RNA sequence: UUAAUUGCGAUAACGAACGAGACCUUAACCUACUAAAUAGGGUUGCUGGCACUUGCCGGUUGACUCUUCUUAGAGGGACUAUCGGUUUCAAGCCGAUGGAAGUUUGAGGCAAUAACAGGUCUGUGAUGCCCUUAGACGUUCUGGGCCGCACGCGCGCUACACUGACGGAGCCAGCGAGUACAACCUUGGCCGAGAGGUCUGGGUAAUCUUGUGAAACUCCGUCGUGCUGGGGAUAGAGCAUUGUAAUUAUUGCUCUUCAACGAGGAAUUCCUAGUAAGCGCAAGUCAUCAGCUUGCGUUGAUUACGUCCCUGCCCUUUGUACACACC
């Protein structure tokens, strides 16, 4: 029967959708990745030189699809772990924003991503259609 | 997945920029081991040049290394920001460089020297070799070795 | 600051032919694999212990019992 | 409404804190009333320490 | 096994014949039986339990703590440091990780080969202070045998510990090797060593 | 460390002596007569009082008892 | 006291910026809810501005 | 309408209600089934009242849970207590009184806690001390 | 020889020991149960525990 | 016997008072009551997608309805309740069962007589006396210091790594707080790599920040026993923020040098269950600044459930050449 995102592991689906969007040439990276730390929290770029950025997409449309609506501060907010402070107690630091933006706005691109009248952005009919189709790639995938 | 690679060729060690560094270790973390370069420079350095990152220094060809060596001397050419950069907006010419193994030490060095001379709090603090940054000096500190 | 383990380099850092022969031939009559099994006979630096452990997935000659990160656990091809 | 504060004056004295504190109450209520009734209940009945404030949102 | 049909469809394997409740779904609760008769009734292998981990008020009574499942008090006793101090999670994977292993070697099922080195492992006559601060000595006592678990987990625990430290085994090998050493008498095993010196110790001191 | 204090104690010895008749061997209804033929102040202090009554009733009921 | 001097420092914050309202005090404020009382005369006045040890 | 009923089950900041109606055998948290529960390795918990009853018992029943506050394992053993407590609650309502005693007794019989909720709560913190019952330390010089 | 002889607690006679974290018991035998020796034990023990003795000769004499 | 001068009692003692207990706050349990567009749920609308069977996961401040969870009022509940042991058979203790709860149910708040030459005149326009009261020890302004450094000691923080570091991905709280005669909490949209900047919009607060999408943690990879990708101190250069003003680096961010550190002697500190420990968040300091404190929550144990051996405390008996009382 049929299948949403919900249905299949995060970790799995967010994999399959990186490997997809990477495949096709859409969804420009921007000029600027292999560059960035990706949030003042790390301190290294992300070990997949190149990618990475493909993976960070499929994460944010599969949580914007899970959610109500998210922003760039919010996904700030979630990206974005414990900074060595040195020699003082970690806490928690924001994840990039020009990151994110451009992640959001490439995601606009591709039609996946719609703004939405509450602030923030939410799931557009095209984009979480090819969400609930990669799902079921990803699902009967296993089996 | 894995590879003989080619018994024969394989160095273990290399003189770039007139350090000995030994090749077996990672490219990135080989490169580390010249003064002025750390892992995010040499990680970024690497990157640009289109060398395997997880390739080992001491088994990529020639023109590889001299490939790296133009590009970690001339930064700002092969499109390494003006930030990242060691050395922005030089105070002695405004040209934003990067310095490097016997360049960084030495350039400090008349860094250092012009502090001394230019008889500012900082520059008499670093010849007396007290603590410069503003730290407490009570307790912090108080071996030398 | 001391100077008392005085280790060697004691890891293949590369490997070679007669090292791959011996990993293909100790590929089996190991009735158990793993990183630091793989590295314990001196013939396997530590980053290619994964290299070479996942390797051996090609023709079956060893079956996973568990594939979690962090450490693996094959058992010979029976 | 929570305060807390040291009881020494001075510092000196095993670390012994305290915590002075309030509660409030707020009890809203709405009405689709008419106008006269509600306006003199609002003006009467009136007790010290609870405070009444009325929204028309009309 | 007459896989239940429902709307949401639950892995064959966990639906085959679950009236046969298993550790980690592996290894078999029956046909693990206890040789020593003294330590019998503090090793809580009786109960099945689907996973090493269950939020039990072990710790209110005196003697709770032997109705423990012996696989959880093992994960409750890997959990000792200050860096790894409430990682109880991290625990239960090293256990299963060690589980597998034992069960690769020897296969023995790994729950015999766990409570086997629990018993031999554990010290029987050990010592006390009794001296009276000028003529200070030990003094050869009994144990109980509720200590006698505590003991032997306690050291098996220290042994993997300490193997893995700055080592390359893992955690969890290094606990498959010294539970594997101590299932049997052999005394490479740090935790048959400390027995063994510990009940010589208690021997000089009669 | 339950040791039921003075009050608890002579409040429960006043109840039985005062009220024999009507006290039960019951809990329940030996509380619902503490409330109503007297007036203790908390609830929590009204059931030990009703604890302790039925425990010296049950006592009586044993035998005859001193005090 | 030529009034360009006097009392010419600027007062729009920090430790000197605020005072006790009870002692003119600048040490040991409290300025939780406005209520800009210093602990001592806070811990006095506390029942009376409706603070109470309760836990 | 539909015979159904909700229950709940909490651990020490964590709840999860579940709504439980005549379904096909449809077990959802948030949303997601129940084989892709946030952790991994906890997953057999939240299987236990599952296979400790059978899931021929409730083949036509249908399972939707949501769980919110606390952490990952609290939230856990919160779908562990509000699963096993809706189908003792709809078992007792709706199906018979031996078919409940029947769970219970299969229940109980196995971490209490299944059906009944954790009395252990954080004990409040004090000064003089990091700890909710610790001190600092002590000079003496 | 390894003469291991076991002996179940018939009852707890207190804890002893300066340090007072040792306990003494009455045990007996699972063989000749009407045969006992008063033991020192250095745990948790109750009525029921089988302890494990080296030795039989050995009778406990209270610690100060 | 009790945690208790808590009781059973015996009695030149009888009746009493303070303390303890009782009492309040808080944490549990409430499918029992009252209710809720500032909290949630169901049915049904109006839609989106996937399935095609009527079903799944969603969106809407459209309607009807409900209070299980979320709230907060009145109440209920536990009183060692029942039972079995043990007790001059009394106070009471131990165990099991039912329970939500059986350590006084956990944690606290008040907390007696007498006293210290304990601290505070530096909190007070509380204050006696003494001093000073004009180039002032008053008040204000500028700059410096309270941070120096051959050295010792006390709270702590980060670490010495594989149960790990680093990359991605998963995505989970509860205490708070928040702008008016001022300029607070900040969403969202654009910029910047980041700190940050800008434009708008909410929130005088269960409404908005906020479900504070927090860390530890989990999954998959890189690393591989090398003071190494640990450790991040000490410095060099640059970019910003608060500030009248930042040099003696305020603080944040970017690149680099990367030191000591190999689980730490004598000795010594805290702690028996959601406890210690790890992990962070909020609030108080706050124009900017925490490695601090007060609270809160996450993951969550080993080992006791005893003793008077060390350090002390309570009662009684005894001795004293002690009473500024074994200093
Ligand atoms: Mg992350
Ligand atoms: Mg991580
Ligand atoms: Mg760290
Ligand atoms: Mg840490
Ligand atoms: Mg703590
Ligand atoms: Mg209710
Ligand atoms: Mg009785
Ligand atoms: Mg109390
Ligand atoms: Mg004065
Ligand atoms: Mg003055
Ligand atoms: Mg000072
Ligand atoms: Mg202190
Ligand atoms: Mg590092
Ligand atoms: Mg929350
Ligand atoms: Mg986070
Ligand atoms: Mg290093
Ligand atoms: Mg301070
Ligand atoms: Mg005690
Ligand atoms: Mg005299
Ligand atoms: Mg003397």
């Amino acid at each position: 029967p049929g299948v949403s995102v919900r249905d299949v592991p995060a970790q799995d689906f967010i994999n399959n959708y990186a490997s997809f969007l990477q495949r096709q040439g859409k969804l420009e990276v921007p000029g600027y990745v292999d560059i960035v730390k990706t949030s003042a929290g790390n301190e290294l770029p992300p070990q997949d030189s190149e990618g990475w950025f493909y993976k960070r997409a499929a994460s944010v449309a599969r949580h914007i699809y899970l959610r109500k609506q998210v922003g760039v501060g919010k996904l700030n907010k979630l990206y974005g772990g414990a900074k060595n402070r040195g020699v003082r107690p970690h806490k928690h630091v924001d994840a990039s924003g020009s990151i994110n933006r451009k992640v959001l706005q490439s995601l606009e691109k591709l039609g996946v991503v719609e703004i939405s009248p509450k602030g923030g952005r939410r799931i557009s009919d095209n984009g979480l259609r090819d969400l609930d189709r990669i799902a079921a790639a990803t699902l009967e995938d296993e089996e | 997945s894995l590879v003989v690679q080619e018994q024969g060729s394989f160095q273990h060690i290399l003189r770039l920029l007139n350090t000995n560094v030994d090749g077996n270790i990672n490219v990135v973390y080989a490169l580390t081991t010249i003064r002025g370069v750390g892992r995010r420079y040499a990680n970024l350095v690497c990157k640009k040049a289109d060398v395997d990152l997880h390739k080992r220094a001491g088994e990529l060809t020639q023109e590889e290394l001299e490939r790296i060596v133009q590009i970690m001397q001339n930064p700002t050419h092969y499109k390494i920001p003006a930030w990242f950069l060691n050395r922005q907006k030089d105070v002695n010419d405004g040209k934003d460089y990067h310095s490097l193994a016997n360049n960084l030490e030495s350039k400090l060095r008349d860094d250092l020297e012009r502090l001394k001379k230019i008889r500012s709090h900082r520059g008499i603090r670093h010849f007396w070799g007290l603590r410069v940054r503003g730290q407490h000096t009570k307790t912090t500190g108080r071996r030398r070795a | 600051s001391k100077k008392s383990h005085k280790d060697k380099a004691k890891h293949a850092v590369v490997l070679d032919q007669d090292k791959f022969d011996r990993i293909m031939k100790e590929a089996p009559t190991y009735r158990y694999v793993s990183v630091s099994v793989l590295v314990d006979r001196f013939k396997l630096g530590g980053s290619l212990a994964r290299v070479a452990l996942r390797h051996l997935e090609n023709e079956g000659i060893i079956k996973p019992v568990s594939k979690h990160s962090k450490q693996a656990i094959y058992t010979r091809a029976t | 409404l929570k305060i807390s504060t040291r009881k020494t004056p001075n510092g000196e004295g095993s670390k012994t804190w305290d915590t002075y504190e309030m509660r409030i109450h707020k009890r809203y209520i709405d009405l689709e009333a008419p106008a006269h009734i509600v306006k003199r209940i609002t003006q009467i009945t009136i007790e010290p320490g609870v405070d009444v404030e009325v929204i028309i949102a009309a | 096994f007459v896989p239940v049909e429902l709307a949401t469809t639950i892995p064959v394997e966990i639906q085959q014949a679950q009236q046969e409740i298993k550790l980690f779904n592996k290894w078999s609760f029956e046909d693990v039986e206890v040789k020593d008769a003294s330590l019998v009734d503090y090793i809580q292998i009786s109960k099945p339990i689907y996973v090493a981990h269950t939020a039990g008020r072990y710790a209110n009574k005196r003697f709770r703590k032997a109705q423990c499942p012996i696989v959880e008090r093992l994960t409750n006793s890997l959990m000792m440091n200050g860096r790894n101090n409430g990682k109880k999670l991290k625990a239960v994977r090293i256990v299963k990780h060690t589980l597998e292993i034992i069960n690769v070697l020897t296969d023995q099922n790994p729950l015999q080969v766990v409570v086997d080195a629990i018993i031999n492992s554990g010290p029987r006559e050990d010592t006390t202070r009794v001296g009276g601060g000028g003529a200070a000595r030990r003094q050869a006592v009994d144990v109980s045998p509720l200590r006698r678990v505590n003991q032997s987990i306690a050291l098996l625990t220290i042994g993997a510990r300490e193997a893995a430290f700055r080592n390359i085994k893992t955690i969890a090998e290094t606990l498959a090797e010294e539970l594997i050493n101590a299932a049997k008498g052999s005394s490479t095993s740090y935790a048959i060593k400390k027995k063994d010196e510990l009940e010589r110790v208690a021997k000089s001191n009669r | 460390g339950r040791v039921r204090t003075k009050t608890v104690k002579r409040a429960s010895k006043a109840l039985i002596e005062k009220y024999y008749p009507k006290l039960t061997m019951d809990f329940q209804t030996n509380k619902r007569l503490c409330d109503e033929i007297a007036t203790i102040q908390s609830k929590r202090l009204r059931n030990k009082i009703a604890g302790y009554t039925t425990h010296l009733m049950k006592r009586i009921q044993k035998g005859p008892v001193r005090g | 006291a030529h009034e360009n001097v006097w009392y010419s420092h600027p007062r729009k914050f920090g430790k000197g910026s605020r005072q006790c309202r009870i002692s003119g005090s600048h040490s040991g404020l409290i300025r939780k809810y406005g209520l800009n009382i210093d602990r001592q005369s806070f811990r006095e006045k506390a029942n009376d501005i409706g603070f109470y040890k309760y836990r | 309408t539909v015979p159904s009923v909700q229950t709940f089950g909490k651990k020490k900041s964590a709840t999860a209600v579940a709504h439980v109606k005549a379904g096909k055998g449809l077990i959802k948290v948030n949303g997601s089934p129940i084989t892709l529960v946030q952790p991994e390795i906890l997953r057999f918990k939240v299987y236990e009242p599952l296979l400790l009853v059978g899931l021929d018992k409730f083949a036509n029943i249908d399972i939707r849970v949501k769980v919110t506050g606390g952490g990952h394992v609290s939230q856990v053993y919160a779908i562990r207590q509000a699963i096993a407590k809706g189908l003792v609650a709809y078992h007792q309502k709706f199906v018979d009184e031996q078919s409940k005693n029947e769970l219970k007794k299969a229940f109980t019989s196995y971490d209490r806690t299944l059906l009944i909720a954790d009395s252990r709560r954080p004990e409040p913190k004090k000064f003089g001390g990091r700890g909710a019952r610790s001190r600092f330390q002590k000079s003496y010089r | 020889k390894t003469p291991v002889t076991l002996a179940k607690v018939i009852k707890v006679l207190g804890r002893t020991g300066s340090r007072g974290g040792v306990t003494q018991v009455r045990v007996e035998f699972l063989e000749d149960t009407t045969r006992t020796i008063v033991r020192n034990v250095k745990g948790p023990v109750r009525e029921g525990d089988i302890l494990v003795l080296m030795e039989s000769e050995r009778e406990a004499r209270r610690l100060r």
